[PDB]
RNA sequence: AGCGAAUGAACUUUAAAUAUGUAAGAAGCCCUUGUUACUUAACUGAACGUGGGCAUUCGAAUGUAUCGACACUAGUGGGCCAUUUUUGGUAAGCAGAACUGGCGAUGCGGGAUGAACCGAA
């Protein structure tokens, strides 16, 4: 229970942190380049022929 | 907790005895002191904590 | 004997994630954003969008 | 090509010790979404200069909303499409309320009259005609003509396709 | 969260066991400090030291056909109107359709 | 150049010498020496057939066999890892010994000032 | 790309795409010390013996329904089509190699219909 509380807090902190950094760069007249994604979901959708 | 993140421990039966083991596991997970198959290196985590305490990375007084 | 999706069986949601009850109770899914008057957009920024 | 969006995309070469702080190139791309916008951006950069996707990063992508969506206005678009013979330049005029709508009508007209595809059309420039008399095309200047008032003869009324049988014969005076 | 909750199956001794209990989660991933499905979700979402173990334990998700269907011709790249390739954040809507 | 029996050598096949030339499938390959003769060298090299591999034995001579430059990385890695582990154990600090796959880049900021972005056209006119 | 770097595909600081060879520890490394029937001016090499370190990141990622050996036991050892690359030739046909894929032992939806098409077993 307590650890899940902490995890939810961390998720919200990360989201508002990214938003805040973007706004700070916008106000300072620069562009903050988002960090590249580290996880991808891959779904095979084509059958194995040819 | 603030210094090493360390999400809340399971103190387990009694207090102070196996909480050290949980603390070492969490510190090894955070730092990156993992073993061969991912098992945390409790010895490495403990020695890192000892070195940090010696170097004054943690606060404390009597 | 019968797998139940927690999103439909909230009871399984309670079993697997004890934090769900307090999450729903305190409404963390619609948290208000922090207040404060937003700074205005730079005129240089606007000109950069409307450059060409 | 679909409900388009105008994207201001700024990209740059990856930083190097020999050459830090590149020139931060910019373009305007009409694409259905951001991924297509970035793909178009990298295509144009590799077609023009040596900078490629592997050696560059997109530092900014933004939407350029039309300034006055509620104003009908005149657009002139300079285009360079590629046909079987070769590259041919054209300048076409359109009447819409937004740049994205002008580009969509542009693509529709190009496909309809010259069989030009998205891969074959290069959008060189689009401009709002600031003042009248910059219209050169009759099919826009006729709408620009003063005091336009016309009827709509032979209006086929909308009868539901599921009403197979009609007791009275339709009239086409509405 | 939806993929782990709705279609969560773990590899337990080579057996596709549905992840219906935090006790099962702890028994399979206790050595890495993962003791709950929320811990597994955090590991996957914010990839950590034991993401290899977490992903290997997680059985390949068997997704259903998307509700509403694919695009008219799905066997092109995304940038050219198809469905193949890297769709970045639209994979979320794709998972909504399939799951 | 000199070659012992058992070392890794590359096959390049220069066009100057026509005597005992290996095949174009063998041009630019890598193998291990198993015979050394007066002028030619016996090499065991794998060749690919459908699903399996079959090791063929070919005689390629000194003008076109050259020593391989492959295992030097393995030797350098083992020496560097041994030395780095020595400093690690001596100084009581942990050092990362494996190779990482060059993870994706992190976030950063770039300043428009002194760097006004230049707008470009689909084709350059000038 | 540059040649506001030198020189001039045969120019190059750099460096593609693209497939294609070899290696990524504990059965592994290094050197030390000796013998030898071999070798070299000579532990110079080769093998045989010593020594050390590092087993809770033993030295990339992913995959893990296991792998290695010996012994024994049947049936098989035809080709056709196409992609790409490649060589030669004609007026046009075409002919020859290599890879991969499909049919050969394969049912099912679609192309009105079908050995060589699309999807999918």
């Amino acid at each position: 229970f307590k650890r899940a509380e902490k995890y939810v807090k961390e998720y919200r902190e990360q989201e508002r942190e990214k938003i805040r950094l973007a706004r700070i760069a916008k106000q300072q007249g620069s562009f903050h380049i988002p960090a590249e994604a580290k996880l991808v979901f891959v779904i095979r959708i084509k059958g194995i022929n040819k | 907790m603030q210094v090493y993140d360390i999400p809340p421990l399971l103190k387990d039966p009694s207090q102070g005895g196996d909480a050290t083991m949980d603390f070492l596991v969490q510190v090894a997970r955070k730092r990156g002191r993992l073993g061969r198959g991912g098992v945390p290196n409790i010895q490495a985590a403990a020695m890192t904590v000892v070195t940090d305490w010696r170097d004054g990375r943690i606060q404390g007084w009597t | 004997v019968q797998k139940k999706n927690p999103l439909r069986n909230k009871q399984i949601m309670l079993r697997l994630n004890p934090y769900a009850s307090t999450f729903a109770k305190e409404k963390l899914g619609e948290v208000k954003a922090e207040e404060g008057k937003p700074p205005k957009v730079p005129a240089s920024f606007k000109e950069l969008l409307h450059e060409a | 090509m679909g409900r388009l969006q105008e994207y201001q995309v700024i990209g740059r070469h990856l930083p190097t010790e020999a050459n830090p702080n590149p020139a931060l190139y910019r373009m305007r791309i009409f694409a259905p979404n951001e991924v297509v916008a970035k793909s178009r951006f990298w295509y144009f950069l590799r077609g023009l200069k040596k900078v490629k996707k592997a050696t560059g990063e997109i530092v900014s992508v933004n939407v350029i909303s039309e300034k006055h969506p509620l104003k009908v206005k005149n657009f002139g678009i300079w285009l360079r499409y590629d046909s079987r013979s070769g590259t041919h330049n054209m300048y076409k005029e359109y009447r819409e309320t937004s740049r994205v709508a002008a580009v969509e009508a542009m693509y529709a007209d190009m496909a309809a009259r010259h069989r030009a595809r998205f891969r074959s059309i290069h959008i060189l420039k689009v401009v709002e005609l600031e003042k009248t008399e910059d219209v050169k095309r009759p099919y826009i200047k006729q709408l620009v003509a003063k005091n336009l008032s016309f009827p709509l003869p032979h209006r086929v009324p909308k009868i539901s396709t599921k009403k197979i049988f009609s007791a009275k014969r339709p009239s086409t005076f509405s | 969260r939806e993929l782990i909750y709705k279609r969560g199956y773990g590899k337990v001794n080579g057996q596709r066991i549905p992840l219906t209990d935090n006790a099962i989660i702890e028994e399979n991933l206790g050595k890495y400090g993962i003791i709950c499905i929320e811990d597994l979700i955090h590991e996957i979402f914010t990839v950590g030291p034991n993401f290899k173990q977490a992903a290997n334990f997680l059985w390949p998700f068997k997704l259903s056909n998307p509700n509403g269907g694919f695009r008219p011709r799905k066997f092109k790249h995304f940038i050219e109107g198809g469905d193949l390739g890297n769709r970045e954040e639209h994979i979320n809507a794709l998972i909504r359709a399939m799951n | 150049r000199t070659y012992r029996v058992g070392d890794i050598v590359d096959i390049k096949v220069n066009g100057a010498v026509q005597k005992g030339m290996p095949h174009k499938f063998y041009h630019g390959k890598t193998g291990v020496v198993y015979n050394v003769t007066k002028s030619a060298v016996g090499v065991i090299v794998y060749k690919r057939v459908k699903h399996r591999y079959i090791e063929k034995r070919i005689n390629v001579r000194i003008e076109h066999v050259k020593p391989s430059r492959s295992r030097e990385d393995f030797l350098r890695r083992v020496k560097e890892n041994a030395e780095l582990k020595k400093k690690a154990k001596a100084e009581g600090v942990p050092v990362q010994l494996k190779r990482q796959p060059a993870m994706p880049r992190e976030a950063h900021t770039v300043s428009i000032a002194d760097n006004k972005p230049v707008t470009l056209a689909p084709v350059a006119y000038e």
